[PDB]
């Protein structure tokens, strides 16, 4: 029998696997602070990897990588892209990008926005978020610690609707430092026509709120790939795969070897998986962009069952037998 | 040389306690003469922590044996390993303490306790450096139960920084009709809660079970259960005997073991389980001393340990065997059973192994828990206590040595606490 | 990577390379201390012996 | 040349002491003896080697130790043992019951009774020195004497010695070999009152050593002989530039000076390569490239813990044997550009090296093989922390319930002792956090 302590309450994916696992009957669940456990699906937060592998007789496994905050936070995953040679101030599918301070990279913001103004110039700030072409709105925006990211001014609209998305793609990394894109990924989509002077945020709470059209053009402003595929050879006369994905595993991949020396478990005395949410935009030419990368990412509704049981097949019954649904991005 | 000074008082206790030196003098190759006569060097090398060298490299057993009647005593020194005790070292009267601890305690006991201590002193005068004190005695009889805790509470008072230890048989209809046997043991409990630092509780209607049930002796005799006893006191003492890193003295074991000074009543359990001459011939492994030595069924305490939780446990492993096998194996049971063992005492069980094993066997382990389960062997007690209590029945015995119904509401009350303060500690959490 | 502070002898050698450059109490308390704790335990054997000599 | 005086205290620091002293007779050519031919100079010398060693008139070469034990039977074993004419008894210092794997009696009770006779052994080593430079001091964390008596004597060598350096080996504690559940109690008990009296200490972990010996020198179940063989060649690394001709550590104060710019923060990460089976018919021998790729692994550290997640404000490269600079600076080139190696701002990232040429020396039919060459990195990071994260979760579970407190209270110790200590230990948590985050 293997044990398991659940640390994160408000996870929604580890609670279907933390389910699908009982379900099996040859896993346990302890209470929480009980150190003899096989699994832990820990917090968001201060997660205590240091406590991990000093259990003799249990082979220790955990579902985050430590040190992958640094992928996963906007301002580290600027400096992250800038300061790695692996990615380079000349990399190619990043949005130009400024980490700046309230009351910092603020004077290069203005040599390069100076720059763009003589003679395309709106920009994001993101933390709540503000997009504007004043440099000098922005600046007093994030003082009452920000990006400042170039905003696409010429995105991929879906039709009908004349509408903006972005594609979430999950990601599954094992111990082994194996890859795992997920099959399925989402179009968080606008259903609001884009305007160019709640249309502009894809975010599906910001859609709910404030859009009338919540939900017309496909169930809760959510397309899956199937139709995106038809759409894109319909349209366009082409694939999601050909146009859009292999960017986009371009760019997972590239990130996350980047990273791989700073937080492998390869060699460590408690091994580590994690499951990741890639966020993605695309524009006009069928450029994909990289937006950010979510370290603790919820899952589309319909896509818990079969995500989740590919967690536990991959990830957690690779390490721990009992008695596919992804692409293996290879190195 | 770090001296242990064993006493034996009353029927049970010298029955037992004489067991118990049969048992370990030929472990340690000794002969009844006092004789040595073993083969290996390790037999020898703490052979001071319960023996005496006298002249002619004989060894005698630093033990006083005590009663109010005669009758085991001459038994004992009519028996095989009787000339290997100090004849001065027997201390005895004539009246008898009549199953009644108020005899043992305050009129008949209390003209002899003096004599008793004139030879403890004697004893610990001659040591070295004096660990402390093991008694064997039964809580359901007189003398042993009585006298044994006056005992007690005298060596405490001139020895106050010694450790104290006992094995200590508590009663149980199972195996005796005498009617005041509950009061006898709740007026002792009520004295080892508080002045032993260890007590072994080694239970009557366990014994019984296990002789019964499990070896399927029908008509399990006094013989029969003091050879489950005498099994477990060798295995129990072996860390304090043998060289060793565990546990290897009396104050180390509380240490151990004892996390509030109150909780200091251990159950002890013992694999494999075999009746006298059984004599069996396949060995067992190391997973079935592991799983043995934690079952219910071979606990010498009547409690369930899966109606409560481990506080300390400790673990002894004996007869040449992987020391690897045995950590993995002991491993496997706490990993495997984690939510008994409580989560707040992080690492709260250790192994020792031995390498010499008990005679007749080549692979054995001993247990001994810490287990808030104990609380359902005084609850047990407590029970036929009240019983006759809330009538008053058969109080004219005690009453007519001296003592007052108070005495007794004061032993039943701390004991209940006792129970209380298990209950409270199996609750909590971390 | 530069080497600095190289020395040699029969026996070995020693240097440092740079990769980066950057960018109480009284004995007299003591006894105190060691005389309270003694003073606590009397204190508390001496409460034992009262409470066997009740 | 400056004398150093070494202090073994408890069953681990005498045991680990029994191997660290044979292991620098046979490194010296001493034997058990106390003869050295290879020494010229009778009765009194000025060598490298005499900063450990005193002679006597005869030419015996004589330890510059003391050992102490509340309990006599693991002092008796140096006594009865191979190196007993090594030493002379009034260095070899014993009570007669121990302190039961308690902090308070090792500190308070026992250790009350027998400070001033050890202190006054002390000073009689100490009165044969021309230039003492101070002490190192050999101990568990766990035990009660190791706990309580050494830090009680750290405290009064402090008084009575106070110029002088005190550097420590301390033994972390491992429920794989540990005899008390008290022992997370004992170690920040003492961790806290020693604390102001160290310069410089180095814990050892009995885990990653267990671990080391088991996956590297294939023992299925470790002994403390095996430990402690292994121990010895790591403090041997460790002190070989205070007993050898060179220009680096060559006294006491350049440790602390070397490898702690933050006085609490005085807990280098050792970290040991190569240990190889001598059961191992076939051995590749590994070059300079790979022993010293082997420094950043967790698996060859003193303590498991995760140096890629701290900072770093220090580094050493210990050598022994076939090593020459250029090798050295091949393999750090090449390790930085793969390894994450971050140091703290206001700190020049580089390394200092020390090459002894001598190889590693190997006690016959221990369970090391010899190699041609082998280094200890001595690294101050922030990543040791972990290891006090480990320790103070242990003691917070037992002492939220007051477990096994009684023990420490009944010895005269106050109860406010262990929140202090405590306390103490929440702070340096902090001071890690902010060093290294
Ligand atoms: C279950 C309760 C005890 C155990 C048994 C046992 C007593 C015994 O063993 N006794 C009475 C001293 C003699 C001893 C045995 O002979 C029978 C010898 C061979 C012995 O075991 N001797 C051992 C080796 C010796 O060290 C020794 C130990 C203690 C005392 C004396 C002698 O006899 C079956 N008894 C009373 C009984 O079985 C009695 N039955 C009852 O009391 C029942 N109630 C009526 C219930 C409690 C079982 C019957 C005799 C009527
Ligand atoms: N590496 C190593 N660790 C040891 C050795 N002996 C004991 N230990 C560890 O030290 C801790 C126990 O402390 P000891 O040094 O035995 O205790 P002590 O200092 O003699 O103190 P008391 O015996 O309590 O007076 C446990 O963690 C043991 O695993 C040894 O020879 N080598
Ligand atoms: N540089 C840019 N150009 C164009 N649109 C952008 C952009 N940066 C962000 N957006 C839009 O803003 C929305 C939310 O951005 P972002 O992903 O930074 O917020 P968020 O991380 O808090 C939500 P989530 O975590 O689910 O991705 C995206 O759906 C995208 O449409
Ligand atoms: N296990 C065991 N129990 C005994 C033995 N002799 C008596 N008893 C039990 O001890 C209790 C009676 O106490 P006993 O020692 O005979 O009285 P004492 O002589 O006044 O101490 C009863 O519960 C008996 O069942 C024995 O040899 N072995
Ligand atoms: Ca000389
Ligand atoms: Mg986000
Ligand atoms: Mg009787
Ligand atoms: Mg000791």
């Amino acid at each position: 029998m293997y044990t398991f302590v659940v640390r994160d309450e408000n996870s929604s994916v580890y609670a279907e696997v933390s389910r699908l696992l009982l379900a099996t009957g040859q896993w346990k669940r302890l209470r929480k602070d009980n150190p003899r456990f096989n699994l832990m699906l820990g917090e968001r937060n201060r997660l205590p990897f240091g406590r991990l592998g000093h259990e003799p007789g249990l082979v220790q496994l955990v579902n985050y990588y430590r040190g992958a905050d640094k992928l996963c936070r906007k301002a580290s995953l600027v400096k992250l892209i800038k300061t790695s040679p692996e990615l380079s101030e000349s990399c190619t599918w990043f949005p130009e990008s400024y980490v700046i301070y309230p009351t910092d990279e603020r004077e290069v913001f203005l040599a390069a926005y100076n720059r763009r103004r003589e003679g395309g110039n709106v920009w994001i700030a993101k933390s709540g978020i503000l997009i504007s072409s004043e440099a000098s709105e922005l600046l007093d925006f994030i003082d009452e610690v920000h990006v400042i990211q170039k905003y696409l001014e010429k995105p991929l609209l879906l039709e009908p609707g004349h509408r903006k998305f972005d594609i979430r793609s999950w990601v599954l990394v094992d111990h082994l430092y194996n890859i795992y894109l997920y099959r399925e990924g989402v179009l968080r989509t606008s259903s609001e026509p884009y305007n160019s002077a709640t249309c502009h945020l894809t975010n599906h709470c910001i859609q709910k709120e404030y859009s009338k059209n919540y939900g017309r053009y496909e169930e809760g402003n959510e397309m899956f790939f199937e139709e995106f595929n038809q759409y894109l050879m319909d349209a366009l006369n082409t694939t999601l795969e050909n146009s859009i994905l292999l960017q986009i595993k371009h760019i997972i991949r590239s990130c996350l070897m980047c990273i791989e020396p700073a937080i492998s478990t390869k060699h460590l005395h408690y091994q580590s998986f994690q499951l990741f949410g890639f966020d993605f935009m695309v524009d006009e030419e069928l450029k994909v962009w990289l937006i950010e990368v979510n370290g603790a990412p919820a899952c589309a509704q319909k896509l818990y069952a079969e995500l989740c049981q590919g967690i536990v097949d991959v990830a957690i019954s690779s390490v721990f037998p009992l008695a596919s649904i992804f692409i293996k991005l290879h190195h | 040389m770090r001296e242990i000074v064993h006493i034996q008082a009353g029927q049970c206790g010298n029955q037992i306690g004489a067991k118990f030196w049969e048992v370990i003098s030929d472990e340690h190759g000794i002969d009844p003469t006092g004789s040595y006569h073993g083969d290996s060097d390790l037999q020898l090398e703490r052979i001071n922590v319960y023996y005496n060298e006298a002249t002619g490299n004989k060894y005698v057993p630093r033990a006083i044996l005590v009663d109010l009647e005669p009758g085991t005593m001459d038994s004992v020194r009519s028996g095989p390993f009787g000339q290997i005790f100090r004849p001065d070292n027997f201390v005895f009267g004539q009246s008898g303490a009549g199953n009644n601890w108020a005899k043992g305690h305050y009129t008949e006991g209390a003209e002899l306790v003096d004599s008793v201590l004139d030879v403890v002193r004697k004893e610990s005068e001659s040591c070295d450096c004096l660990q402390g004190f093991q008694l064997t005695h039964s809580l359901g009889g007189g003398t042993g139960s009585g006298m044994g805790t006056l005992l007690i509470s005298k060596i405490r008072e001139e020895y106050p920084d010694r450790i104290m230890n006992t094995f200590s048989v508590m009663p149980s209809p199972k195996v005796s009709d005498t009617v005041v046997e509950p009061y006898n043991a709740t007026l002792s409990v009520h004295q080892l809660v508080e002045n032993t630092d260890e007590t072994y509780c080694i239970d009557n209607e366990a014994l019984y079970d296990i002789c019964f049930r499990t070896l399927k002796l029908t008509t399990p005799t006094y013989g029969d259960l003091n050879h489950l006893v005498s099994a477990t006191m060798s295995g129990v003492t072996t860390c304090l005997r043998f060289p060793g890193q565990l546990n290897a003295d009396l104050r180390k074991l509380a240490v151990n073991m004892v996390p509030f000074p109150r909780l200091h009543f251990f159950m002890p359990g013992f694999a494999p389980l075999t009746s006298r001459g059984s004599q069996q011939y396949r060995a067992l492994t190391v997973p079935e001393l592991t799983q043995q030595m934690f079952d219910s069924k071979n606990m010498m305490a009547a409690c369930d340990p899966r109606h409560g939780r481990y506080l300390t446990v400790a673990a002894i492993f004996r007869g040449r065997m992987s020391m690897k096998e045995v950590d993995e194996q002991m491993l496997n049971v706490q990993n495997k059973n984690s939510s008994y063992f409580v989560e707040w005492i992080p690492n709260n069980v250790k192994t020792a192994v031995c390498d010499i094993p008990p005679r007749g066997l080549k692979m054995s382990a001993t247990f001994i828990g810490n287990s808030t389960a104990i609380q359902e062997l005084f609850k047990r007690i407590s029970e036929q206590f009240t019983a006759m209590f809330r009538r008053k029945a058969f109080l004219h015995w005690y009453t007519g040595e001296g003592m007052d119904e108070m005495e007794f509401t004061e032993a039943e009350s701390n004991m209940n606490d006792l129970v209380s303060e298990y209950q409270q500690y199996q609750d909590a959490t971390a | 990577m530069e080497v600095i502070e190289l020395n040699k002898c029969t026996s070995g050698q020693s240097f440092e390379v740079i990769l980066k450059p950057p960018s109480d109490p009284s004995l007299e308390e003591i006894q105190k201390k060691l005389e309270a704790a003694e003073e606590r335990r009397k204190y508390q054997e001496a409460e034992l012996l009262k409470h066997l000599a009740e | 040349m400056r004398e150093c005086i070494s202090i073994h205290v408890g069953q681990a620091g005498v045991q680990i002491g029994n191997a660290c002293w044979e292991l620098y007779c046979l490194e010296h050519g001493i034997q058990p003896d106390g003869q050295m031919p290879s020494d010229k100079t009778i009765g009194g010398g000025d060598d490298s080697f005499n900063t450990f060693f005193s002679e006597t008139g005869a030419g015996k070469h004589v330890p510059r130790a003391v050992f102490v034990d509340l309990e006599p039977t693991v002092i008796d074993e140096v006594r009865t043992g191979t190196y007993r004419q090594l030493f002379h008894p009034e260095q070899l210092i014993t009570g007669k019951e121990d302190a039961a794997n308690n902090y308070a009696r090792g500190h308070y009770t026992i250790g009350k009774e027998i400070i001033d006779l050890v202190l006054d052994r002390i000073r009689k080593l100490a009165d044969q020195c021309t230039g003492l430079q101070g002490f190192l001091v050999f101990h568990s964390f766990g035990g009660g004497t190791g706990s309580g008596f050494t830090s009680l004597l750290m405290e009064r060598l402090s008084v009575d010695y106070g110029k002088k350096s005190k550097l420590e080996f301390s033994i972390y504690p491992a429920p794989q070999v540990s005899t008390a559940v008290v022992e997370p109690y004992n170690s920040i008990l003492t961790t806290h009152t020693t604390l102001e009296h160290s310069d410089c200490a180095f814990m050892v972990d009995n885990e990653a050593i267990y671990d080391i010996c088991r996956r590297n020198l294939d023992i299925e179940r470790p002994t403390y002989t095996n430990l402690n063989r292994l121990i010895s060649q790591i403090v041997s690394s460790i002190t070989a530039s205070l007993r050898f001709d060179g220009a680096l550590n060559v006294d006491l104060t350049e440790f602390q000076t070397n490898l702690v710019p933050y006085p609490r923060i005085h807990f280098p990460l050792a970290t040991y390569a190569p240990v190889i089976s001598a059961e191992k018919a076939y051995h590749e021998q590994l070059s300079v490239a790979e022993i010293t790729n082997a420094c950043f692994e967790p698996a060859n550290q003193m303590v498991k813990c995760d140096p890629r997640h701290g900072k770093y404000m220090a580094c050493c490269l210990l050598y022994r044997g076939d090593v020459v600079p250029k090798d050295v600076n091949a393999a750090i080139a090449t390790i930085k550009t793969k390894r994450s190696i971050q140091f703290v701002d206001w700190c020049p990232t580089g390394f200092k090296v020390g090459i002894n040429y001598q190889p590693p020396t190997v006690v016959p039919g221990g369970d090391l093989a010899k190699v041609q060459r082998a280094v200890c990195m001595l690294s101050n990071t922030t990543a040791i922390a972990e290891a006090w994260a480990r320790l103070d979760h242990k003691f917070d579970l037992m002492y939220a319930k007051r477990a096994f407190v009684h023990w420490y209270v009944g010895e005269g110790m106050e109860e406010g002792e262990f929140s202090e200590a405590r306390e103490d230990m929440a702070a340096l948590e902090k001071d890690y956090e902010e060093v290294g985050v």
